[PDB]
């Protein structure tokens, strides 16, 4: 129908019509049936598809069918088309809003605008930190009529929660046909972000009272106002879920009766290919401060992915809960090295190593328990940075007391340990008489 | 800041709402003193100016009457009794029938 | 030696050391050749400052004296303390004439008006208060200060008293009328030192920021804030904006003044460095390592070409300027 | 009025609903416009201010500020207006009457902090000394529309009771009293030339008093023939006091 007002001179024919419709039921099936499983599930639906479909599929001999969109026009069109090699900004390096595309991020972007568009409720699934909000926001950009709410759940989630945003962005208006509730302001869909679905606690039957309540206002488009026993209708409030996989622990499997409502995305840990893409597009963009270090890019973004691989496989939820490493860490990794570059007019190579594994110290053995731990973080980083880093001064960059501290001077640069604790004495001198 | 006399002579002078196409009668129905008659001196007067402490004078409008509804004069002074007319109405004006 | 251009240049001329404590702050007496030190010790030492030999010590006080003060005469010195108290010495003798009690915590700075007959004082209990110099009566209690008040200083006639404090605002008061002129609030930390600008600055300050001459004459009194932001600010008390931010101090900044002549600013700050800013260019030309450790506050002489810098270890230095 | 007189009319009952809902729109129309001339007012002679000062930006910044800022406001509901000048457009705009109050409220915050740049005006024309605030806002900000002046020449001058325009109302031709009385100025005081309020009206006050100088000399100069003359015919006299 967009198309054809876009068209009122040529509205859409028949045949083009034909092919765009199969060509996007067999897209639709592969990621509808497959949306909510890894990357080789998909390929094997897609394989089952094109040994027992009839429609037209893709040529390529290699290239799994879930990677082709379906154009307008009604041809299957890669989705590697829609990724362009940009260049971020110096100043929007690893922000919050940026999004380096990817192939991935495209394909979820597209399935999420297209549930997102007929306001049906969805859940995103995956390991902490893989990107649903990142994908969730991005996609909410490409519609200007919706305000998204966030809401984060706990073991100890009620439905209290929903009800006191409910108090806050909506408002209970009387109407002839009974209460119904809608957002305060007029022509904006409120989306209900809940970013942990799944903890809220099982009771000793197997159910989760705010899971029952979305499942109730969803089915039946609204709940019940305890307050009066009177019937509420939602409308223009849709709901979006987050979760990390049920067989994590601390998260609990959904209802069925639940599920049915809800289509379900698998977003995945980007790959090594992936991860490399967006931090070399971030680094690039980052050492453009230094025109000297350009060079380095590369060498250094291979770096900071092997090590991020390997402290993700050593470390793992098995040995302490808070052992989950993530894309997340990356993105830290590169703002702090970033904001560690930005007031220095020049640095050398040993300069940039030394942050960099400072960085890294700081995001990747600040929560490590053992000291076994620790050292073998030491270590691996000392290795990492000698693999991809080699003819540099190794004694100049890797001093192991590795301190950095803006307390001795107005930029984030290297201190000495002795300066340090002089500087720290003379402070708790001050300290004592002051606080 | 304005008082009431003060703003109501300013909104009849401005005539933003045709104020002066009218006929304004302002009437002082109370007791009379030196302490804000004599503030009236130069309204009352040929001047026709309520002059202000911060220098402000206001014309009196020729369409502006200013009226007092007094049961007695025993304490206004002969300034006041001097710049305005008199009416008496005695109590047989006005009889039981 | 420019009558107003010298600046002070890293030959120093003496090190007096005699203080047992940090030297919290120095000054330079206004009439003679005489110059007054007040350290954490209880004891406000007395030196000559081109000879550079110790006259005598000034004691009296419990705890350590946070300011000193001279009056236009000299004659006067006012001192406050840790112990809450202000004492009034009669510097021709050399004896407490008056100690003044009134503050509920530690006394941060003391000033004395420029018509002489007031005392101004700050302290830790978030209040600034006048006392009268011939009575020693308190009467004035400038409220409004959310914490500690670090300093307050009056300006050239008088009529207006600055202050900083640890609420990260500088508040300038109207003495006659105790109101609130303007709070400066755009320090991101602590507030440490302010300085008035004299009137022989005023035509280049306005020039350096480029301000329209106004219509009445007088460009507005400015003043600056020394911050542990590591950070100086330049303000307009009239309209209550800040006319430049001067950076390059690696450390919390414990003093601000103006060159006499009103061409630069002398600044000491805790990176153990005096630095002179050229705020016509709104940079930093000269650095001087002044000290071995934290430098605690400075002076510049009005007529004389000297620089005198306390600090934490304990010694008093008097620098040429060439 | 004709809404109440059907009230009081007997046959009013079976039209009551429809009586009651046009009273209703013509009280809502009323409160909105009553508050709308005051705002239109208060921002005609705000802008002036605002703008035909080079130094009130430096001497009130924040307050030029938000002047600013509500003036971009005021424009753009002004272009609303302007997209659908219906009465009753204007009058169902969302939260049209809300605007106003907020604008009233704020134009009065802005009108009250200009007290002293007032009072530092006054120096400029020292007869403004004896005008108010707010007549003295209304002075300096509608400057460039002299046809609302001549309610306040009254309050600075003896006689002066309203000015001579030429059809431009660039150039003063001469001054005019309360009874009709006109002085014509020998010298023209043109406004284009000097564009500022108070130099074209001491340019004003002097060529009244030096017009009036020259008319003396001229009268002299005609009643000295009335003097030292035995016999004075009538229709001479009253035609040289007319
Ligand atoms: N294509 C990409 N471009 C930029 N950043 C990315 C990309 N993919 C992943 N990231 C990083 O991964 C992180 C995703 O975390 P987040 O979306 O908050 O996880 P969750 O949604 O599970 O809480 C973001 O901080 C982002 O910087």
């Amino acid at each position: 129908a967009q198309y054809n007002a876009n068209h009122p001179d040529f509205p859409m024919q028949i045949e083009q019509l034909e092919r765009y419709i199969q060509r996007y039921l067999v897209y639709a099936i592969l990621w509808s049936l497959s949306g909510d499983s890894r990357l080789k599930m998909r390929a094997e639906l897609g394989e089952y598809i094109r040994r027992i479909t009839t429609v037209p599929l893709p040529t390529a001999p290699n290239i799994p069918i879930i990677d082709y969109e379906v154009s307008i026009s009604g041809e299957w069109s890669p989705w590697q088309a829609k990724v362009p090699q940009i260049e971020v900004e110096t100043h929007k390096v690893a922000a919050p809003d940026v999004v380096v595309p990817t192939l991935d991020t495209v394909r979820h972007e597209a399935l999420l605008y297209t549930w997102l568009a007929e306001h049906k409720p969805l859940v995103l699934c995956g390991p902490p930190g893989s990107g649903k909000t990142m994908t969730l926001f991005s996609a909410l950009r490409a519609l200007p009529d919706m305000e998204v709410v966030g809401l984060n759940f706990s073991s100890a989630t009620t439905p209290e929660l929903l009800l006191k945003t409910f108090d806050h962005y909506c408002e209970y208006r009387r109407t002839p046909n009974g209460v119904v509730l809608a957002p305060v302001q007029l022509g904006k869909w409120l989306v209900l972000f809940c970013d942990e679905i799944n903890l809220p606690d099982m009771d000793k039957y197997g159910t989760q009272r705010v899971i029952s309540f979305i499942r109730q206002m969803v089915e039946h488009g609204g709940f019940y106002r305890t307050s009066d026993q009177t019937w509420v209708k939602l409308e223009r409030i849709q709901f979006v879920g987050a979760c990390n996989p049920p067989t994590d622990p601390g998260r609990k499997p959904l209802s069925h009766r639940f599920l049915r409502h809800v289509p379900v995305v698998y977003v995945d840990y980007p790959g090594p290919a992936s991860l490399t893409q967006i931090y070399g597009t971030f680094n690039r963009a980052m050492l453009r401060l230094i025109p000297s270090l350009r060079t380095y890019a590369e060498p250094l973004t291979a770096a900071m992915v092997e090590f991020y691989t390997m402290s993700q496989e050593r470390f793992t939820q098995d040995t302490q809960p808070h052992y989950i490493y993530s894309p997340r860490e990356m993105t830290r990794w590169v703002r702090g090295i970033f904001e560690a570059l930005r007031p220095l007019e020049t640095l050398p190579v040993e300069g940039l190593i030394r942050i960099w594994a400072h960085e890294a110290l700081r995001l990747f053995q600040d929560r490590l328990v053992e000291d076994e731990e620790r050292r073998w973080t030491d270590e691996n980083i000392d290795t990492v940075a000698l693999k991809h880093f080699p003819n540099i001064d190794r004694e100049k960059a890797m001093s192991r007391p590795i301190l950095y501290s803006n307390w001795l001077s107005k930029d984030y640069i290297p201190v000495d340990q002795e300066e340090l604790r002089d500087y720290v004495k003379a402070r708790l001198k001050v300290f004592y008489e002051e606080e | 800041t304005d008082g009431l006399f003060t703003h109501v002579l300013r909104k009849i002078i401005d005539s933003v709402r045709g104020e002066l196409q009218k006929r304004q009668w302002i009437v002082f129905d109370g007791d009379v003193d030196p302490e804000w008659v004599e503030n009236l001196n130069s309204v009352l007067d040929d001047n026709k100016l309520l002059t202000l402490p911060n220098g402000e004078r206001l014309s009196l409008p020729p369409n502006v009457r200013i009226m007092f509804e007094v049961q007695d004069l025993k304490y206004a002074t002969l300034a006041t009794v001097s710049r305005c007319g008199m009416v008496w109405f005695s109590e047989d004006v006005l009889s039981t029938d | 030696r420019d009558p107003k251009e010298w600046i002070p240049r890293p030959p120093e001329k003496y090190a007096l050391s005699g203080h047992r404590s940090p030297v919290t702050r120095v000054i330079f007496h206004p009439v003679f050749s005489v110059m007054v030190s007040a350290s954490e010790d209880a004891t406000i030492k007395v030196w000559d400052y081109e000879t550079g030999d110790f006259e005598r010590t000034l004691k009296g006080h419990t705890d350590s004296v946070q300011d000193i003060s001279f009056d236009h005469s000299g004659k006067l010195l006012a001192s406050c303390s840790a112990d809450m108290t202000i004492k009034l010495w009669d510097f021709q003798g050399f004896e407490c004439i008056r100690t003044m009690h009134g503050h509920d915590h530690n006394v941060s700075s003391v000033a004395i008006m420029p018509n002489g007959d007031h005392i101004v004082s700050a302290s830790r209990d978030k209040t600034i208060k006048m006392w009268e110099v011939q009575t020693g009566y308190c009467v004035k209690t400038f409220t409004g200060h959310r914490e500690w008040v670090r300093m307050v200083r009056p300006n050239q006639d008088g009529t207006l008293i600055a202050s900083c404090s640890n609420d990260q605002t500088v508040r300038v008061w109207v003495v006659a009328t105790k109101e609130c002129k303007a709070e400066l609030r755009e320090h991101e930390h602590v507030v440490e030192c302010i300085s008035w600008a004299p009137e022989s600055s005023y035509s280049s300050i306005s020039e350096a920021t480029g301000s329209e001459t106004k219509k009445s004459g007088k460009p507005g009194p400015f003043l600056l804030s020394g911050s542990r932001d590591k950070t100086i600010k330049m303000w307009d008390v009239s309209t209550g904006m800040c006319l430049m931010t001067l950076v390059g101090h690696d450390n919390w900044v414990r003093g601000v003044l103006f060159h006499s002549g009103g061409k630069f600013i002398l600044s000491c700050a805790d990176d153990k460095t005096l630095r002179v800013w050229d705020y016509k260019n709104k940079r930093c030309m000269k650095t001087l390592n002044a000290h071995e450790h934290f430098v605690t506050s400075l002076d510049f002489h009005k007529t004389a070409p000297y620089v005198v810098t306390g600090s934490v270890d304990q010694t008093v230095k008097v620098w040429e300027c060439r | 009025n004709s809404v109440s007189a059907m009230k009081l009319s007997p046959y009013y009952k079976v039209f009551e609903e429809d009586a009651l809902s046009w009273e209703d729109k013509l009280n809502r129309i009323m409160a909105l416009f009553d508050v709308w001339i005051d705002v239109q007012r208060r921002w005609v002679y705000l802008e002036g201010i605002f703008t035909g000062s080079a130094d009130i930006k430096h001497l009130l910044p924040v307050e030029t500020q938000r002047f600013q800022s509500i003036s971009t406001e005021f424009l753009a509901l002004m272009k609303k207006v302007s997209k659908s000048p219906l009465v009753m457009d204007v009058l169902n705009i969302q939260g049209v009457q809300r605007s106003l109050e907020r604008l009233a409220d704020l134009l009065g915050k802005i009108q009250k902090a200009l007290g002293e740049y007032l009072e530092r005006e006054r120096s400029s024309f020292p007869r403004f000394y004896f005008v108010g605030d707010e007549d003295l806002l209304e002075i300096i900000g509608n400057s460039k529309n002299v046809a609302k002046l001549q309610k306040h020449f009254k309050k600075m001058f003896a006689g002066v009771s309203s000015i001579i325009l030429n059809e431009d109302n660039s150039v003063v031709l001469g001054i005019s009293s309360r009874e009709g009385e006109e002085v014509m100025f020998k010298t023209p005081v043109s406004i284009t030339e000097h564009p500022k309020i108070n130099e074209w009206l001491t340019l004003v006050e002097k060529e009244m008093r030096v017009t009036l100088a020259k008319l003396l000399a001229e009268s002299v100069t005609e009643v000295e023939i009335f003097g030292k003359a035995t016999s004075i015919d009538p229709n001479t006299y009253i035609t040289w006091i007319d």
